[PDB]
């Protein structure tokens, strides 16, 4: 389990790659761990501080019909793909967003 | 500054004389935001007492061009030319103001002294123009062409509602209304 | 400058005649003043000698739109245009300084050289601006419309304490409490 | 820029006509020295040769809204419009310079063409300018408001001395 | 500001009359290009109603001296001088919006008052100017110059689909989701 | 930005035609000097003809009020008003460069017009600023006031040494 | 701007007339490049119509004085005293553009009302700045004296070419390869 | 900016016509450079066409009252006002281009419309003016002043060899070698 992994420098991820692909990890030593048998998850809250928020800026007729979900699951995807590489998301088999 | 945060929000804001200056500065605006996320809708907000030809040409060419859908809203009244920019937004995303004027007319112009083969000339050339801005007129609306070219022979003014019946626009804006919150 | 801070305790000043670069800066500052905090409500503080009908009218939808109350302050003078933003603010918080005049009166248009086809549908739209004047005077106030017909037929010129009978202002301020 | 270093010391200049464009700015120095110290008194300080008379009311409200004591002091001159607002400060405060003029005279308007009843009003209307500025005259000084009255027939030139006379001003000041 | 970003991305504005000081702009713009980056594209939009000759060809001259290529688009309208600085980009660069116009004629100037020589003289003057006006047409376009010589003798205006059969452009670019 | 350095030490420069717009500008500047230190001295640079007499009486309540010394230096010429300026700053420290000139006449006015007493009273008013003039001019100068009403009658112009006989200056700077 | 950067690498634009303001500038910057580094050269790009004969001496005084070599070109056109500024470069560095002219003429002057002698002081000068000018073109130039003096009676136009055969450049510009 | 790496060096740079505006930047620009550095000498350029008289003198004045030695440059030209101000420098550091002028004649001079005691007055003070600027040319010069009263009449124009031989400058430059 990675705890806030958006607390961290946007370059410690650059080492899960061999593992979320490869399964793999080397030290420094030259020994070769495997993480074939491992479940990985990420825990964040990026994209989420826009919860308590109304409407957007400018004129508006009606109003969304999306309720907070899908809102807000966009914005996380929009976060997400602001902060992660690309070639780390490829790699990641499921994102789930809290409701 | 609003203007700037106006901006950083992706809405262009055209609320003078449709010139050179102002058609130059819409489009590179209009690039510069298409070119940060061709994702997101651009706002347009018209209070433009009309202006010149080429610019309402090339202001809706660049409208056309450019990927994200545009949110037109009319805002205190669209003379001349900023009529057809409103008209040219998104369909289904052209609103107005409750207390807001359209006005459209034929293209008005004025040559100055030569002899008969240059007005001859420029004669054409403004029919031509007046046949384009009719052309405009009818793909971006309801009403046939013809009830267009009638229409555009003298000023009319329509109001919000009017616009909406004439298919200008296609919601008129109340008051602010709260999302659903529905979790 | 004074002016920033007013800006930022969510007050603003329409000090000029109303044009459209002055409504325009004024519906971007209430639009930024909605984003920021959509419920404190926000100041405006009339010292204008009217200006033009549709600035006069997109101003006023864009203070109808907004969420937060607006609170509207006759500071000076307020004539014209200038009495029709007054009097449109929330209920309740429509207040002007004791001594101060309010304005009003039928709009003054001038039409340039025509046919006569032209110059009747001017007409008719000056009818139609003038219509729409009325009735927006009549619902943002409890004066009878048909006398706010009779009354801005010339110039209608109310002090404070008449322009809170008139329907237009409800109370008066005097001194900081 | 010595205006705002004046301005921290909570000195405000008038020295320029009294149109809408300076009644704002004047205001919203008033309302942002109130807000920074209420308090502390506020210095005004009169050099305007006059202005508009909604200006003046402005002004007079914004000054008498407030606590903070309004401190008016006199160069140079003070005429019409000024006279009233170097009149209209709290007792005690109104001071002036020894060889300063203070003009009082009815005010003045200029008027376009237009029929009868609009001139009747507008007639009316500078008419009610006239009481009203009499009245704040009258209750801003110690003479009668039938002397006020009879002297703003014609323009009236009072020097320091004379304006104490008069009671719109509570001492003279020369030298710290 | 929108024009500092696209003058990052080699993008030059002309919508305003050409005179000196927008040739002295245009060419000193050129220039910066040109040294930050020397083989990598420019993109030049015309927005112009004209301007005189000198500017023009000043402006012809460091498009052509510049080695890398420009690529003209034509946004509003390109009349006089604006067409042939549209029509000097390089082959298969050259692009104008749906509805555009181009508007050539021949050029027009103004002589104060003098003596029969100097007249004689600024007449050879304006004769070269003109000859030197059909050459740089014919030059970047498809046109025979005797066809040249009559089109350009009165107002010549030219839609986007005329100007491409015309030889002055090359593509008319619709929109952009449809490539 | 040379002005600045100058204001920065002490220095305040009047090189301009005399108006309401200079007037305020010198109030604003030293106030804000007299603010920073009230023990140092401030010195006034005169390069400008007269002006408005308002303003000069403003100006020389202004430096009669103020607690801080004001030194004068003439440079160029020092005209009407420009010459009371000059003799109007603390004695001992009134000075002029070799060069400069003095001038010195009766006030002018120019008036619109009106009915008869409006006229009269502006002529009234008018010959009490020429005697608030010979006033000043004589309470700074060692010259009879008799002498100064026949001699402003017309232009007078003097020199340095003219100007130090004359009671108006103290010393004639030549070099350091 | 590109100004700025074109000064970083010493380049100088003139394409307004001459004049006071622009031959005090141009006094600046020359003075300044040549302070900074003595060693480099100097690039002066002329876009002039003509101007002063006054500035003319002096900016051609400051260029002589300026000991570093000073590269002069014409790009768009150069009238009058423009021509003698490119004629004033340093020799085996004057370039033109090619679709570029080069314009002279003698000088053209207007004196105001006075009497005879005031008159013929004047047009003493006159005639001193003429011969001064064609004695500067020849100094600059390939051609004898008496060729220019009988040339310049009137105006005279010349391409790029023309002017390299005339003597007033070096090189004619073509392309970059 | 040039100008401003200019001053940093010690240079005062005055092309423009003396006013009352010039002469007040003159004084603050020299008490300014007095003040940092009352030892190093200062330099001054002249390119005017002429100027006003009573700034002439306080400008005169200010830069004889200063310690450091003012070195006057002369460009282009220096008519009336500026020739005064080129010849009062400090002996030995008087310096004219090779094609610089210089004009001198008396003062020029208009009044208003007045009664004949005020136009005596005024005549008086313009008498006196010329006898002071003559004054002014003989103290600076190696010139009889009975030689410049008779020369200042009309106008007359020397050239740098000539303002060298009249004494006014002290030598020519030529190049920087």
């Amino acid at each position: 389990l990675f705890d806030a992994v958006e607390k961290a420098h946007p370059d410690i991820f650059n080492s899960l790659l061999q593992i979320l692909e490869d399964g793999r990890l080397t030290d420094s030593q030259g020994r070769v761990v495997d993480f074939k048998n491992t479940v990985i998850i990420m825990t964040t809250n990026l994209g989420t501080r826009d919860i308590s928020k109304g409407f957007n800026l400018g004129f508006a007729a009606q109003g969304d019909t999306k309720s907070n979900y899908e809102r807000m699951k966009n914005k996380v995807s929009d976060e997400l793909k602001q902060h992660f590489r690309p070639e780390f998301l490829n790699r990641v088999d499921d994102v789930v967003v809290f409701p | 500054d609003p203007y700037a945060k106006l901006f950083e929000e992706r809405v262009i804001f055209l609320g003078v004389q449709i010139d050179d200056a102002s058609a130059n500065d819409v489009m590179a605006q209009l690039l510069c935001l298409e070119s940060m996320d061709p994702d997101r809708d651009i706002s347009v907000y018209i209070n433009s007492p009309g202006g010149s030809f080429t610019a309402l040409t090339a202001i809706y060419d660049t409208m056309q061009y450019v990927k994200p859908d545009v949110q037109t809203v009319c805002m205190g009244q669209a003379a001349a030319a900023a009529a057809v920019l409103l008209a040219a937004g998104t369909p289904g995303k052209r609103m107005a103001l409750p207390n807001a004027r359209v006005l459209i007319h034929q293209p008005y112009s004025e040559t100055g002294r030569g002899q008969v083969s240059d007005l001859e000339i420029a004669a054409n050339e403004i029919l031509r123009m007046r046949s384009q801005l009719e052309d405009m007129l009818a793909k971006h609306s309801t009403t046939p062409v013809e009830k267009i070219r009638e229409d555009i022979e003298r000023d009319k003014i329509l109001t919000a509602e009017d616009a909406l019946s004439y298919g200008l626009i296609d919601q008129v804006i109340s008051t602010r209304k709260m999302d659903n919150s529905s979790l």
